[PDB]
């Protein structure tokens, strides 16, 4: 999207400390608690009962790191999101059949599991920038349904 | 917070519906796949073309609950309780999708009782189906 | 917006038979009763306590037209719709200080409005010809929010 | 709706804040203006840079308001009835952007509670946050 250039040196800069596997499988696993009927595409994972099973599933570990990696990847290509993002949202939209109302709360929960790793440091005008990422991912995303 | 002039500009309403709560049902799900496509991800096992025997089965599913739901307006909760376990903890239908669904019925309703949506009752049909909305999403989480 | 050659088609036929001066008036006087937190925006308008009263209104009636009259201008500019309402968007932005899904919820009654109208002329293809371009109205009026 | 162990975790997340709940809520509507920009639509007649007395003055208000529901977790609607009669006959805010202000509240709790802010503790406090709105808005109409 149109981020300024400090607005791209704030995103860039924080997301070098990410541990992308362990942040992955926290936003996802996050989802899952916070918004069950995500649940709905996972029944073939094993035990989604509590809370702490979710969190501790390898399954849901698994695939937040194949969807923490995807969005790492589509960092190095802001200035074309919708061009980078092109087949996934094809897959998710005729073979996967998800809703991409789904991509906007997640983003929302990758947000907020931003705060909780960086504090102090994922400031306001930070956020700022990081939601016009996870919106404009999402937009992306569910470009291509039909 | 449906006062006594809601209830009755609904069974007002949806009583010169009557016989016909079939047709109008199938006729909202179609003009939503149509005008939202993001709906159609819950509905992959269905053959969405138009005049589908499917669409139409479920169309007078959904008008049959509603018919429920107005003859008991003092106490939904209770009599659409078997739904919201439904479409809370086997369905998983994302809330944002109820709204797109009850938008779809005004539009019905609008284009075949011309002279019944005033744009009172228009505003009574619209809390209803909020109402049901609210119901049936209630046990999520 | 992007309409397929019958979509464009559809569109234009049907605008070919509104009285934008009835239609506009009967759209804003519904928004104003079936959403009365809208009425904000109007308390220099007189009476609108009832909905006879709102419905009865002259000033509500003669504001319909004008909006409506400007949403029939950019019709015959669906190509960029962002250029030309442009200077609209920055003024219900600065000087209005009208929250934008407004626009959004005006869009949705003015469809309730045609199909009022129309009855059976009023298809499921053509309404959906239809929620793009109040979808793409809507964004263009929020697109110089800042 | 509310669970009792819902209830549990929502005052003991809020037990830890205390003191400083007046300044998270300025925190929380600086995050907010800057995110959404929409929102400002509803604060022409205020000062929004930052650190202003009126932010800070009203974050202080909006955190009390959030304490006292929290203390009346049982009976909310009592407990926030003139505040709904505010946003509803006066302020008359879309709710669209209730949303918008607790997610905002969600990334501080986050940013400020390392320890608190569990899986468990972040579903209560966006069910709590859902809550407050709902009843904020149920006299619109
Ligand atoms: C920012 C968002 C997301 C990105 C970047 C993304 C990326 C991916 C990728 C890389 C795959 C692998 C596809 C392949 O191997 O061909 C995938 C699979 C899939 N995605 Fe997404 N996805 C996103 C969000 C979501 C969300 C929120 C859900 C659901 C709640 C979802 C559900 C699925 C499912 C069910 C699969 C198949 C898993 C498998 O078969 O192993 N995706 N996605
Ligand atoms: C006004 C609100 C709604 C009502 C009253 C309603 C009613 C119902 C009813 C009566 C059933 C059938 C129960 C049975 O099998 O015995 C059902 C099933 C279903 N509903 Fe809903 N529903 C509503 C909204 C939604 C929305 C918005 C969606 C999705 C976009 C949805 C998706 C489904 C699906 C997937 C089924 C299963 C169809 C099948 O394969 O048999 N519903 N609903
Ligand atoms: C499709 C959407 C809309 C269009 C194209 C539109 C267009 C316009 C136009 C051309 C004017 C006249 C400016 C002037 O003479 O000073 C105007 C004024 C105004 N618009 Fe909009 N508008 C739209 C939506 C809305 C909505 C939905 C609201 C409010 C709920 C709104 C509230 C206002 C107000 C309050 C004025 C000033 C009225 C007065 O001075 O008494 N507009 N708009
Ligand atoms: C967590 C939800 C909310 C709570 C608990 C809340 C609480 C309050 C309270 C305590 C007041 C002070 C009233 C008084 O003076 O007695 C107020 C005023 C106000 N609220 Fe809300 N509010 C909430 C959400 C919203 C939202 C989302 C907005 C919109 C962007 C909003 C806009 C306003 C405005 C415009 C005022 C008047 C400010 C002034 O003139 O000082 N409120 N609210």
């Amino acid at each position: 999207v149109h981020l300024t250039p400090e607005e791209k040196s704030a995103v860039t800069a924080l997301w070098g400390k990410v541990n992308v596997d362990e942040v992955g499988g926290e936003a996802l696993g996050r989802l899952l608690v916070v918004y069950p009927w995500t649940q709905r595409f996972f029944e073939s994972f094993g035990d989604l009962s509590t809370p702490d099973a979710v969190m501790g599933n390898p399954k849901v570990k698994a695939h937040g790191k194949k969807v923490l990696g995807a969005f790492s990847d589509g960092l190095a290509h802001l200035d074309n999101l919708k061009g980078t993002f092109a087949t996934l949202s094809e897959l998710h939209c005729d073979k996967l059949h998800v809703d991409p109302e789904n991509f906007r709360l997640l983003g929302n929960v990758l947000v907020c599991v931003l705060a909780h790793h960086f504090g102090k440091e994922f400031t306001p005008p930070v956020q700022a920038a990081y939601q016009k990422v996870v919106a404009g991912v999402a937009n992306a995303l569910a470009h291509k349904y039909h | 917070v449906l006062s006594p002039a809601d209830k009755t500009n609904v069974k007002a309403a949806w009583g010169k519906v009557g016989a016909h709560a079939g047709e109008y049902g199938a006729e909202a799900l179609e003009r939503m796949f149509l005008s939202f496509p993001t709906t159609k991800t819950y509905f992959p096992h269905f053959d969405l073309s138009h005049g589908s025997a499917q669409v139409k089965g479920h169309g007078k599913k959904v008008a049959d609950a509603l018919t429920n739901a107005v003859a008991h307006v003092d106490d939904m909760p209770n009599a659409l309780s078997a739904l919201s376990d439904l479409h809370a903890h086997k369905l998983r239908v994302d809330p944002v999708n109820f709204k797109l669904l009850s938008h779809c019925l005004l539009v019905t309703l609008a284009a075949h009782l011309p002279a019944e949506f005033t744009p009172a009752v228009h505003a009574s049909l619209d809390k209803f189906l909020a109402s049901v909305s609210t119901v049936l999403t209630s046990k999520y989480r």
